[PDB]
């Protein structure tokens, strides 16, 4: 894959957008999955 | 209970929440048929209201008068589900994200071009430090004692006052 | 040419900025052309007189208003019925309609409702008719004048005192503990002995009969036997009516607790015996320091001796006796400081503990009482903070205090800074997110998801003082308790019967809302501070102006230069320290008259489910108690409440005039102006008018001021018409 | 006059499906304001089958609009002197693109 | 050296951004300056003027107009010949600049500095130090 | 009128004196920098306290320093 | 009830008080 | 910026040394670190003493047990003179 294509996927607002977004997803996956968790359970 | 709570399962305010809280998902599903998808729909929300509530009954969380859950986060081990477990789950990831963003800003110092570094991240290095901070407990008190955390006061910057 | 005549820098200035600059430096008599250290004192011990008498001046046309236009005697008959009258209304623009909605108080003549408790103060304190109270404005008119006099007379030559005299630490401060606090506080105690507690009793004491009349029937003979507690034997009975015999006791000196049953306020016995030991502890408080007979302290030798061994302060203390002598702002920094939380001491004990009779009942006046001193008191803290930033520019010598408290400070300024603007930001951010996840938790339709915390730390308080309803049983709560056991001969049973009475507002209950709102107060509190303490300590010096101490304490920027230097000065961060002052006032006396206004209904479980969320802040306390002060006046008809209804109105007008002085900036207006110059030269028989000044746009620093005081005025004339229209529409 | 317009369902994730409200016709989502309801209807499209027909032709559009952008910078950029034809651009902008425009839609 | 009252002004028809009362009751500026064309000018209190070949004089109410324009003559223009003076009601012609025939940013002998501190800025004196002293906070 | 003043830290750049819109400042030979120069403030009644002297210095803190004092006329900038 | 005469007496010290104000006032302006 | 007065007597007391000099004292700066060690043992004992035996307060409390318990906080300050003049050798 080009190298000028990957520099500019590191650059800071691409990296910020994506992480952020998998960041995101994972809390809202986390949520379908186990909702309403108010507390951790014990 | 604890500070005159009572236990959500056997609050009275609590059951009246979860029987209104039913009741107006019904009156909205009485509108519709069986089949539908808007019959579905509210169908699955009335199994996951149902389903919060049980939980929460269930899981030794204090009600008010109110009927809503209060937290009691004064440190008693009865109680340390609501805080102080949640509250160390997050200094781990905080102190992960602190260690791991410090290590990067100083490998970047060390660079060609310090500040291209931080606006072109380089990520084959940005993700060796990402998986490094699972131990940043013991990376990042070794690294105070040994006297690479601290700077020394008469190596930063003040203003003449 | 000649109105600065303070300033010649001032008074050479051709425009109208001339006029504006010369008004608002007029009392830093500091900066004034020619000012030595003897007249600087001594015009400030003058002023001080003026200021005094100002005081008896405002303090005798209440009694005076109310004696003359006032509706005292029949407020004293029936105290919970009638409704106190301030001063009556003479305005020529009033229609008939208004004539008539005013002319309430069982008076035939329009009058304004009292929201002071004046009433309430001068019934407990003795006054009973309408001839003593216009006594007393008698006395503050002799008085102001007597301090009038006083004033000019120590400007006379001879009788200008000395900057020898104006420093004298030992001795101002053994006179004004032992006599100013203390002897006044013991002359307060025998007020309430001889006049007080005999006319909340039903015997007139007065100065035609105090002379021969005994405040105690064994009278001054068991105080001179040591048989002290004779006075507290036959306390004032449960079925006691304030103002007559009826239920009295003989007692003048008891430690009961609790609340009078019928007036809901402390015992007038509890109050003297307060004011006797008080005023005891002062005055031997007042013998302290050395003055001219050998015994006492030196402040000097005390300071300089307080420096920890271990050296974690420096050289401590040494030459801060010299710094706070000297400077005026560092004194003026630590008596707003001081008087700015007792204001607010002021403010929370005087609801929790009235001491006024039938006031606690008059729910209007503990509103406005409470939002008044809260909002005298942010007013002082701010003030204490910019005097200390205004102490550090202009009087702190970093050369006489080497190694001192004040110079390791400025030493480790980043330090206190940067932890204030951590705490700022944690509180931040939990508080608002918390409150935000309820909102969004609860606009769901899942209010079972809300983050609930239980304040038990202040509810195990509560229990620790007897509030029996957490179940804590701690202290006080305890039943079998060295705490309990302890105080049960005295205070503990009529403290108990007023703490565990939800009638009162004693140690109010407390729940998730109150926890919420006590951290978002918490950030308000450590916010402002942030942005005073940078102004203190940035003061001196910083990065951006490491000179900034020669330009000042009040100056503009230093340019568009280095970055960009607005609001670089000292001053504007009093300037935005304000905001958040007013920001706080505002989050303590919604909450405030929030749990009061819901208490005073039956409803307490309104403010408790609907606090714990922004949206039941803003629909069940502003929008909902917004509609009898809205429809004051309405195409229908006006009430009474018609001049609060326009007060909120006029109060949303001012605070945003003020986002104008705040918003729009110079340059835009100096142009606008120089159209509206050549405007006026040009127009034929108008420019047969000229202009003295030439009219020049508001300066930099100025448009500040202006906006801050229209922003400020806005906020408390809007918050004024609400806290008393809303309750006295709702009375409840 | 019964049904409320409604182009935007939710997912249900933090019980955010309560925006999925009844706004009829056997339905739930979140009511639209925008008006195209009645663009539609005023157009004649009457069924979901002419609409996804709409939204090909509409990406085919957008397709082409990108391809122009990026062939008219790389490929085949216009001279300044092209730009700078304001009789002809004004000609063609109120002949063929208002006046075919209007002529077009009336067809 | 004094100011040449009869030198032509630049061709302009006039603005209500010139000059006010002020300037014939306090003080006035002028600036001339030598043109090898006639060509067109912007003033700085309005639209454009027209410079006349030869030599052109000006009237301007504030000194940083008549430099203003200075500037942007010798940008755009690189006309060097230009003299600022200051005019008082009284008749008195005050010539200002160049001050000494040099401009400033050239050096000149014979000018005496003022305003020059012995040290660097951070060597000044506390307020506090010079409180209730006419001592200067510059050392 | 405006306060404005040189310090020794002054290297001569010249660039204050150029970016003065009012001729307030002038070059003086000196012999404390390398260029043989200093910058002076021989006309700071004309000064309009603009600060362009001192956003035109590239000294760390800047060698000139203007001081905004009692205004005039000519420092309010005034063409009325 | 308060007697005009008595607002007469305190009309008098007011004015007493405002004789001295203006003294004191010109005092502290020098 | 004026001279500040003190009150005649007034000596330095900044100290820099193991403990202060024996001026910080007052009138006790003769005692010796002996007669405050007993006078704060006393003065504990008493004032505890008198303390404890009004802890439950009355409206009649024995006026030289109030007074009596005075000497509690009173030791306090004994003892700091005791390591004061023990550490100037006194
Ligand atoms: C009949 C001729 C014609 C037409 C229709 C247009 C149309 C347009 N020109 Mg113009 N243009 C023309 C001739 C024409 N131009 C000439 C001769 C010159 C040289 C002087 C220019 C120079 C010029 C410049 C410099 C710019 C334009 C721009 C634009 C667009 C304006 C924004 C807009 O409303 O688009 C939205 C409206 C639409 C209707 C979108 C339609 C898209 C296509 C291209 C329209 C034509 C399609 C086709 C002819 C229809 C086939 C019909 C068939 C089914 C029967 C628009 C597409 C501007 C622009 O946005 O650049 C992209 C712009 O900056 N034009
Ligand atoms: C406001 C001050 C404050 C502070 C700082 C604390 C702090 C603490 N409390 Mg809490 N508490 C408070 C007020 C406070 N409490 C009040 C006012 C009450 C009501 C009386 C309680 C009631 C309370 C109970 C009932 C208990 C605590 C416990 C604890 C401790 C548990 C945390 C831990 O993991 O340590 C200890 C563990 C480790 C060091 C390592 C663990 C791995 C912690 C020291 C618990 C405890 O253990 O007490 C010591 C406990 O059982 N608290
Ligand atoms: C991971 C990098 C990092 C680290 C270790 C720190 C460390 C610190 N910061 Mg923060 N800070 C950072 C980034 C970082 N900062 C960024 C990016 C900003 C801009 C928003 C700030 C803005 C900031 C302020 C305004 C304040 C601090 C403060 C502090 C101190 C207390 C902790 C705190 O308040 O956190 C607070 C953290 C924030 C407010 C923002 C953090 C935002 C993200 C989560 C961190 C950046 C992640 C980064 C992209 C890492 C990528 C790594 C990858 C390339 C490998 C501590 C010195 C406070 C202080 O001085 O108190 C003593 C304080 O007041 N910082
Ligand atoms: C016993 C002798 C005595 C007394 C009574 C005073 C009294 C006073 N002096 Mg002092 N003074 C004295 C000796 C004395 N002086 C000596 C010996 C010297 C020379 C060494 C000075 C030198 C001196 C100076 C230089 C100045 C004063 C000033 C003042 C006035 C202070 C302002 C004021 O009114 O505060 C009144 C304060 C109180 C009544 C106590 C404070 C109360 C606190 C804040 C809280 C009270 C709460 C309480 C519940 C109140 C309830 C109110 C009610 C509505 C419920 C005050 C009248 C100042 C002044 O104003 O000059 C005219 C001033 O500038 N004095
Ligand atoms: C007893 C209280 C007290 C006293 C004696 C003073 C006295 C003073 N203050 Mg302080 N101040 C106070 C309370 C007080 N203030 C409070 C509560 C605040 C917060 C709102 C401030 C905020 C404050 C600021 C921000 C400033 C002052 C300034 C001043 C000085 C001049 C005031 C002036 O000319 O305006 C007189 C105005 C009029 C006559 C027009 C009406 C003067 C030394 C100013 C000063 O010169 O300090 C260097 C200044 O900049 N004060
Ligand atoms: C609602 C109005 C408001 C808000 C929220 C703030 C918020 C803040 N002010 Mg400001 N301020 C305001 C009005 C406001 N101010 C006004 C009117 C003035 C008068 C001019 C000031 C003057 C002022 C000064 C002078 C100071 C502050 C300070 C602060 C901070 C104090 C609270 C804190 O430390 O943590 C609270 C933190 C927050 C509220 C941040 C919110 C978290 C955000 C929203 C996260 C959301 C991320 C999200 C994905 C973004 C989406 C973007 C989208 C395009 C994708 C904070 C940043 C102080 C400061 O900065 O100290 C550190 C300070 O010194 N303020
Ligand atoms: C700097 C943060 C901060 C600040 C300024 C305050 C301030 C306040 N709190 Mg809050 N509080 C905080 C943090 C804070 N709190 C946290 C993190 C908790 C735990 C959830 C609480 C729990 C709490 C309760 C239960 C109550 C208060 C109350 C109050 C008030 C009275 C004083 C008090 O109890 O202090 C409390 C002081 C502390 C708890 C000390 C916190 C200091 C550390 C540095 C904060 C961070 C700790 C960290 C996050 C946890 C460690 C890890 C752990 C999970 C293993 C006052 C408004 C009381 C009140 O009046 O409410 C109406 C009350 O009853 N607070
Ligand atoms: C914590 C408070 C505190 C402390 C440490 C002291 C300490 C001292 N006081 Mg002070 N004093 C205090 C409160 C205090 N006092 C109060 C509240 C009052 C008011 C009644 C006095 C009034 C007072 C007088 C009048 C005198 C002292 C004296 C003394 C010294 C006598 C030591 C002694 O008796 O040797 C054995 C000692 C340094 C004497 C002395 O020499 O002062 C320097 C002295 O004459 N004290
Ligand atoms: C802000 C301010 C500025 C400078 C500093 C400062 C001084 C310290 C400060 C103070 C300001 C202060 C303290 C200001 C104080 C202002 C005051 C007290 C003003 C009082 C005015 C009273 C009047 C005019 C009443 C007059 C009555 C009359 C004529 C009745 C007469 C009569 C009637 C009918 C009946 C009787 C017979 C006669 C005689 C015929
Ligand atoms: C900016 C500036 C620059 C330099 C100069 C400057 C002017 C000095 C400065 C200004 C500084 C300023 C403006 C400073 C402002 C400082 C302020 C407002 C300090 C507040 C102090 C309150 C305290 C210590 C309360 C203590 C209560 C206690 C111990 C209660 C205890 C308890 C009791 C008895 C009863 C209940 C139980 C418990 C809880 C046990
Ligand atoms: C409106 C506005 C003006 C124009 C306002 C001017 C020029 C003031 C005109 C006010 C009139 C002439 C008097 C107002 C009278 C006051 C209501 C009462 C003042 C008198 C008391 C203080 C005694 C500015 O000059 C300005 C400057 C800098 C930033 C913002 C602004 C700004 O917003």
């Amino acid at each position: 894959m080009d190298s000028n294509f990957l520099k500019y996927l590191s650059t800071a607002p691409v990296l910020f957008t994506v992480w952020l977004s998998f960041t995101a997803s994972f809390i809202i996956e986390a949520n379908r999955f186990f909702p309403d968790m108010l507390y951790f359970p014990m | 209970d604890v500070a005159g709570l009572t236990p959500c399962g056997e609050s009275k305010e609590f059951a009246r929440r979860l029987d209104g809280s039913v009741k107006k998902l019904q009156t909205r599903l009485s509108k519709y048929e069986a089949g539908t998808p808007p019959a579905l729909a509210l169908q699955k929300q009335i199994d996951k209201t149902k389903n919060r509530f049980d939980r929460y009954g269930k899981a030794g969380l204090l009600c008010g008068t109110d009927g809503l859950p209060h937290l009691i986060t004064d440190g008693r081990w009865t109680h340390s589900g609501e805080f102080v477990i949640p509250g160390l789950l997050f200094l781990y990831v905080a102190g992960w994200i602190g260690w791991v963003g410090r290590s990067y800003v100083l490998f970047a110092r060390t660079a060609d071009k310090p500040t291209e570094k931080e606006i072109i991240i380089d990520v084959p290095v940005a993700l060796s430090f990402v998986s490094t901070g699972f131990i940043w407990p013991f990376s990042a008190f070794k690294e105070f004692t040994s006297g690479n955390l601290i700077v020394p006061a008469d190596e930063i910057t003040v203003s003449p006052r | 040419t000649k109105f600065p005549k303070f300033s010649q820098a001032l008074a050479q200035d051709p425009a109208t900025r001339r006029i504006w600059y010369g008004l608002a430096t007029a009392h830093d008599l500091e900066s004034h052309d020619g000012m030595t250290e003897e007249n600087l004192y001594q015009k400030i011990f003058a002023s001080h007189f003026g200021h005094l008498a100002v005081i008896f001046l405002w303090t005798s046309g209440n009694l005076f208003h109310v004696a003359w236009q006032g509706n005292f005697e029949q407020w004293v008959l029936n105290p919970l019925k009638v409704k106190p009258i301030a001063h009556a209304i003479w305005d020529p623009h009033f229609g008939q309609p208004a004539v008539k909605a005013f002319t309430k108080g069982g008076v035939s003549y329009p009058v304004n409702i009292a929201t002071s408790g004046v009433y309430h103060w001068w019934y407990t304190i003795g006054m009973r008719s309408n001839t003593d109270l216009y006594a007393g404005s008698l006395f503050l008119l002799f008085l102001a004048g007597v301090f009038l006099f006083a004033g000019w007379l120590h400007l006379q030559p001879k009788f200008r005192p000395g900057l020898s005299w104006f420093k004298n630490n030992e001795s101002r401060l053994n006179h004004h503990l032992s006599g100013l606090f203390g002897f006044s506080s013991l002359a307060w105690s025998a007020h309430l002995i001889h006049v007080a507690i005999p006319e909340a009793r039903g015997q007139h004491v007065c100065w035609d009969n105090f002379t021969k009349v005994a405040p105690h029937p064994a009278g001054l003979q068991p105080f001179f036997t040591g048989n002290w507690g004779a006075y507290a034997a036959s306390p004032d009975t449960t079925n006691h009516i304030f103002g007559t015999s009826e239920g009295a006791g003989t007692a003048i000196l008891t430690f009961l607790g609790g609340f009078h049953p019928q007036t809901q306020a402390l015992w007038l016995t509890d109050i003297a015996h307060h004011h006797l030991a008080i005023g005891v502890v002062f005055i031997f408080a007042g013998h302290m320091y050395r003055t001219n007979w050998g015994i006492g302290h030196s402040l000097k030798e005390i300071l300089d001796a307080h420096r920890p061994p271990g050296g974690r302060l420096g050289a401590g203390h040494k030459g801060i006796f010299e710094t706070l002598t000297n400077s005026l702002h560092f004194q003026l920094g630590l008596a707003l400081a001081s008087l700015g939380v007792i204001t607010s001491l002021v403010a929370q004990h005087m609801y929790a503990l009235p001491s006024y009779a039938f006031i606690a009942k008059d729910y209007v006046t503990q509103s406005a009482l409470y939002t008044h001193h809260q909002y005298i008191a942010g007013f002082l803290m701010v003030g204490a903070f910019a005097h200390g930033a205004i102490f550090f520019v202009r009087d702190y010598d970093p050369e006489q205090n080497k190694n001192n408290v004040l110079a390791r400070i400025l030493d480790h300024k980043e330090a206190i800074i940067s932890h204030l603007s951590w705490v700022s930001l944690f509180l931040g951010f939990h508080t608002l997110g918390i409150y935000v996840h309820n909102d969004v938790v609860v606009a769901f339709g899942t209010p079972e998801k809300q983050i609930l915390v239980e304040p038990v730390f202040a509810q195990w308080i509560q229990a620790s003082s007897g509030k029996a309803l957490y179940g804590f049983d701690v202290l006080l709560s305890s039943t079998n308790s060295v705490a309990a056991n302890a105080s049960s001969n005295i205070w503990l049973p009529g403290w108990l019967e007023a703490i565990n009475s939800g009638k009162n507002s004693l140690f109010l209950p407390i729940g998730p809302g109150d926890f919420l709102i006590h951290h978002a107060i918490a950030l308000a509190l450590h916010t402002t501070t942030l942005i005073l303490v940078k102004g203190a300590l940035d003061a001196r010096g910083s990065k951006l102006m490491p000179d900034k101490k020669d330009f000042g304490y009040a100056f503009p920027c230093d340019g568009p230069g280095r970055g960009g230097t607005c609001d670089i000065s000292a001053w504007d961060a009093f300037y935005l320290s304000m905001f958040w002052m007013l920001n706080t006032i505002g989050w303590v006396t919604f909450y405030w008259h929030w749990k009061h206004i819901t208490i005073w209904q039956g409803n307490a479980g309104q403010f408790n489910e609907s606090s714990t969320y922004i949206m039941g802040w803003l629909r069940d306390y502003l929008w909902l108690n917004s509609s009898p002060l809205i429809n004051g006046y309405n195409p229908f008809g006006m009430n009474s409440l018609s001049v609060w209804s326009w007060m909120f109105l006029f109060g949303h007008l001012i605070w945003a005039t003020g986002f104008m002085f705040l918003i729009s900036w110079r340059g835009y207006w100096q142009e606008l102006i120089e159209t509206l110059v050549w405007a006026h030269e040009r127009t034929p028989l108008a420019n047969l008018v000229r202009w003295k000044d030439k009219p020049v746009a508001l300066s930099i620093v100025q448009a500040r001021l202006v906006g801050l005081i229209h922003f400020t005025a806005g906020y408390i004339f809007t918050y004024a018409a609400f806290v008393i229209a809303s309750t006295t529409g709702k009375f409840g | 006059t019964a049904v409320k317009p409604s182009a935007q369902v939710v997912w249900p994730i933090v019980g955010q499906e309560v925006l999925n409200g009844d706004v009829g016709g056997g339905f739930q989502g979140v009511q639209v304001t925008s008006g195209f309801f009645q663009i539609w209807r005023s157009s004649g499209i009457t069924s979901e089958v002419e609409l996804y027909w709409c939204a090909l032709a509409g990406l085919i559009m957008s397709g082409l609009m990108i391809f122009a952008g990026w062939f008219h910078y790389h490929k085949a950029a216009p001279k300044l002197e092209w730009f700078q034809n304001a009789e002809s651009m004004l000609n063609h902008h109120l002949s063929g693109l208002l006046g075919l425009g209007c002529l077009s839609w009336a067809g | 050296e004094t100011l040449n009252l009869q030198i032509p002004s630049p061709t302009f028809e006039g603005s209500t951004g010139g000059w006010l009362r002020a300037a014939e009751v306090e003080e006035k500026y002028a600036i001339t300056w030598t043109s090898p064309k006639e060509q067109v000018f912007e003033m700085p209190t309005g639209g454009a003027a027209i410079m006349r070949q030869g030599e052109n004089l000006l009237y301007l109410a504030r000194k940083e107009q008549c430099l203003a324009l200075a500037t942007q003559v010798k940008n755009s223009f690189k006309i060097t010949d230009y003299k600022v003076y200051r005019i008082f009601p009284s008749g008195e012609v005050q010539y200002l600049h160049p001050k000494d025939g040099v401009f400033p940013e050239k050096v000149n002998a014979g000018r005496v500095g003022v305003g020059n501190v012995s040290h660097s800025i951070g060597k000044n004196l506390n307020p506090a130090q010079i409180k209730f002293t006419s001592k200067s906070f510059n050392g | 009128s405006h306060s404005v003043k040189v310090y020794d830290t002054c290297i001569g750049c010249t660039q204050c004196v150029r970016a003065c819109p009012c001729d307030v400042l002038e070059m003086v030979s000196w012999d404390g920098c390398k260029a043989g120069q200093i910058a002076s403030a021989p006309r700071t009644e004309d000064c309009i306290g603009c600060k362009r002297c001192e956003t035109a210095c590239p000294t760390d803190f800047l060698s000139v320093r203007v001081y905004l004092g009692g205004e005039t006329t000519r420092s309010m900038g005034l063409a009325y | 009830m308060i007697s005009d005469t008595q607002i007469f007496i305190a009309l008098i010290l007011a004015l007493v008080s405002l004789v001295l104000a203006i003294r004191l006032g010109r005092a502290l302006y020098q | 910026f004026s001279p500040v007065p003190s009150p005649e007597g007034t000596k330095e007391t900044y100290w820099e040394t193991k403990a202060p000099s024996s001026d910080v004292l007052g009138i006790g700066a003769g005692v010796s670190s002996g007669n405050f060690a007993a006078a704060s043992v006393f003065a504990a004992l008493v004032g505890g003493y008198c303390t404890g035996q009004v802890i439950p307060l009355t409206v009649e409390p024995n006026p030289l047990f109030l007074a009596g318990s005075f000497l509690l906080p009173y030791s306090w300050a004994l003892h700091v003179a005791a390591w004061i003049q023990k550490n100037n050798g006194k």
